[PDB]
């Protein structure tokens, strides 16, 4: 048969493209003055009134590690970031000739704050007077190599210079959604089973994304998403050492960290028109901050975990250990919550091997005993090299606990040669991007491309 | 559904195209990036368009045309095409003769174009 | 006149249509929401024509089509419509029955296209 | 070429017209003026479109109308104009009689179409 | 110096109120009440479309 | 250095404001000689200051 070609349009073809997405939030109130940093300033309101509708006869292949969406994340977090620190006070005058001293603190346990006395300048700006303030020891560096243990400088004003957070803002990991522009689709996996690569068997087009939530972390993943039957573990490939292996939880885990010192906060006019905020005095007792979690759910969670890693590894043993050494930003769980930001030392939790025999703890009814981990609180944050990275928070009166769920975990192995069957996992953290990769797995942003040609048997009418 | 035809064949999937362009507005401005997704979308739409119209094709999504469907492209029967392939499938299949296809059409247009204009005037 | 034809009659309104489709620019740029209006209204124009030219109506303000008007969205003589009410008033009292009708002229512009295109190929 | 008609008789560079219409996006932005090319470019295609489109002239470069041709406008003979002289030349002659022109072809479109609409409802 | 610093004005701009007009963008339009007894509220019996204020 | 035909370049010491922006200390640079210009109309060879 004879046949010609014919132009069809609005057709259902997509390549794959990159393009910038926009991000949306719920109908949040304003409610007071304070606003949050990535809310109701540079997003928009969305309707989840359009569901994801299945395709029931799609095989597309999905990425994970090859995916710039997640730079696209961290960039637009990046710039929001910047944008937030540019209206807040520069500060300027505080590092000077501090004079700190023991005071009313004794020696103990605790990490102790430091009272350091300085001269401000007042509302004169030709003139100055005497204030004091409380400091963290990690904050606080001696102003010379030599040998003088009364004066001392904080630890900036040798690098780009400081801005304190604005009071009037806050640090609460909202929930976002990424929107395609119009032109594109967004394909997700709905398949359980989806081990970072391959062929999708259940694939979905949504208007956007779920809720996204920016938690800061580094050795664990804090209020994330679940899995939907079992622990699944994701990487760009196990041969390769060097790489960073993902975890996903099936079942959550409750961790509660609080402070129990009772803080106060200072007011001190640093500068014309501009406060600056700092801890005054601690009312009762010197405590330590720290964090629990349960014990034996802790245990059947790294067994798990260990059961589903001895499918990779069938003749090696699990073991956990402790960090690889490093600085207090690298080998300490780094979080923030309240406004306060915690280091905590998970030396303690990662002490565990799994050879292939499986321990159940049964009855058990007094099940008080939980795990502890000890955490330093810091004030001079750097979390972001190389934008300004230098931020001072502010400390908030009162006492503070957060309760949150930990929902994954980043490891990493190490090497070893002549059948060595002792392989070791060790918390990983560092770069930034693999917090929030393990989110945005299952989306996939195409382009779609509406003009098709096909042959068949008509012409024109003349 | 905006996608809802993808998957099915191509003759179940020839119906309903209208949803498959119905693109509207979204989102607030956040920098120049924001408004650079609306003005590269219209400038998408009005290339599609405009592309189409060249052809003889202005207001319809389906239009048949008179240039003669080449056997070396395809070489397959109509049985291959309209009964079991996905439009997808055909797309990645027909991708590399795009280009002398719309050469076809745009030098068929233009000819019939002039012919009308010939044929209509010299009575 | 850009609004001469408002305050009179259906039948005397449409007339000289074309005075109200011709929007141009205007402004110089102060900021980015000065060009947010502009974009604005080139994706409403777009969005009016795209509408416009998927019931089967390119190029033409007036478009009779072939789908049956149900008595009961307006149950008003015709004596009632083009002789004393405006537009203004036939759009408030017809606003709630817009979305029956523009899926109704989806259909049946699909239909006819369909139609159309199983005619002539068969022949 | 983009401009390859240029130059050449009206006879000779009335073909090939397509070429003279497919401009495309280009640039990155750098600041708001960057910006402000791609929108008024869109804007100026839009009114263009729009001019062409309510003469009765829609998806067609070429399009011969029923308006009679003033001999005021020009008075000179067939063979003065398609044989020897640009579009250029063609251009700066006429362009003093362009606002008349467009108002002929704007009533006697609204006229057909409103004999069109009374003469195909009244049978 | 108790409050927000301040900014000097410049020398070089001048606060004088020059008259400014307002206009609508594209498909917008301004109705402007001619009626020399409006109150306020009510409606408007001789309503005129204009460009700008 | 000394006298000469080329245009030569003076050594200027001046106070910077150290790390700690309520101290200073002692620094020296080169400066060419269209960048400097003395400090007043009063005679003193040794006192001096940028074109700025
Ligand atoms: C921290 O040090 C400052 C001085 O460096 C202390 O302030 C003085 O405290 C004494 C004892 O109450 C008072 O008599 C002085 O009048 C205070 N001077 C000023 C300028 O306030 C402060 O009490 C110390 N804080 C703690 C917790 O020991
Ligand atoms: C400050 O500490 C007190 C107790 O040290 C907190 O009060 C407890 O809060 C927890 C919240 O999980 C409750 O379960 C307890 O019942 C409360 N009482 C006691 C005696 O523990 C108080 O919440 C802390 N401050 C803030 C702001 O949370």
């Amino acid at each position: 048969e004879n046949l010609w070609v014919t132009v069809y349009y609005g057709v259902p073809v997509w390549k794959e493209a990159k393009t910038t997405l926009f991000c949306a939030s719920d109908a949040r109130a304003y409610e007071k003055e304070v606003h949050n940093v990535w809310a109701t300033h540079a997003c928009v309101p969305t309707d989840p009134s359009p569901q994801e509708l299945v395709l029931g006869n799609v095989t597309e292949n999905f990425n994970m590690w090859k995916n710039d969406m997640v730079d696209q994340m961290h960039e637009d977090i990046i710039s929001l970031w910047d944008q937030s620190l540019k209206p807040c006070v520069k500060l300027t005058p505080l590092c000077v000739t501090l004079i700190c001293s023991n005071a009313t603190v004794k020696n103990g346990t605790v990490e102790e704050m430091k009272n350091c006395s300085f001269n401000t300048t007042t509302e004169i700006r030709d003139k100055e007077k005497k204030e004091y303030a409380l400091f963290y020891k990690p904050d606080i560096v001696p102003l010379s190599e030599t040998n003088n243990t009364s004066e001392y400088r904080l630890i900036n004003c040798n690098t780009s210079a400081c801005t304190q957070a604005c009071p009037k803002v806050t640090f609460e990991p909202i929930p976002i959604h990424y929107c395609a522009p119009a032109g594109y689709a967004i394909l997700k996996c709905n398949d359980e089973t989806f081990n970072g690569t391959g062929p999708c068997s259940n694939v979905s087009t949504v208007q956007c994304t779920h809720g996204i939530r920016p938690v800061v972390s580094t050795q664990l993943l804090l209020n994330g998403s679940l899995a939907e039957k079992e622990i699944v573990i994701r990487s760009e490939n196990l041969t390769n050492n060097a790489k960073i292996i993902i975890v996903h939880l099936h079942t959550p885990v409750e961790i509660v960290c609080t402070r129990p010192n009772n803080n106060t906060r200072k007011s001190v006019r640093i500068g014309p028109g501009q406060t600056f905020y700092a801890t005054g005095d601690i009312i009762g007792d010197i405590k330590q901050a720290h964090c629990n979690i349960s014990e034996e759910k802790w245990n059947d969670t790294l067994q798990k975990v260990g059961i589903e890693l001895q499918k990779h590894f069938p003749n090696k043993t699990i073991k956990y250990n402790q960090s690889a050494g490093g600085d207090m930003e690298i080998t300490t769980h780094s979080f923030n919550c309240g406004g306060e930001f915690f280091y905590c030392n998970t030396s303690n939790l990662f002490n565990g091997t799994y050879n292939g025999t499986y321990i159940s703890t049964n009855s058990s009814a007094n099940s008080t005993s939980t795990i502890t981990l000890q955490c330093r609180i810091k004030q001079i944050i750097n979390m972001w090299q190389g934008v300004g990275r230098c931020m001072y928070a502010p400390p908030i009166a009162g006492n503070i606990t957060c309760r949150s769920n930990i929902t994954g975990l980043l490891l990493t192995r190490d090497g070893g040669t002549n059948s060595n069957e002792t392989e070791t996992f060790r918390p990983a953290g560092g770069d930034m991007r693999d917090n929030w990769r393990s989110e945005l797995y299952k989306y996939k942003v195409v382009k779609i491309e509406p003009l098709g040609v096909a042959p068949t048997r008509c012409k024109r009418r003349v | 559904g905006f996608l809802g035809a993808a998957g099915s064949t191509m003759g179940a999937a020839s119906m309903t195209l209208t949803v498959q362009a119905r693109n509207l507005l979204s989102g607030t401005v956040w920098g120049i990036k924001q408004l650079q997704a609306r003005v590269l979308a219209v400038e998408r739409y009005l290339r599609d368009q405009q592309l189409l119209g060249i052809w003889g094709c202005s207001g319809k999504l389906i239009c048949c045309t008179n240039v003669p469907w080449n056997s070396s492209w395809s070489n397959r029967n109509l049985s291959e095409i309209w009964d079991n392939m996905t439009w997808l499938q055909w797309d990645k299949e027909i991708s590399n003769y795009t280009q002398i296809i719309y050469g076809l059409l745009e030098e068929s247009q233009n000819q019939q174009e002039k012919n009308e204009q010939d044929l209509l005037a010299l009575d």
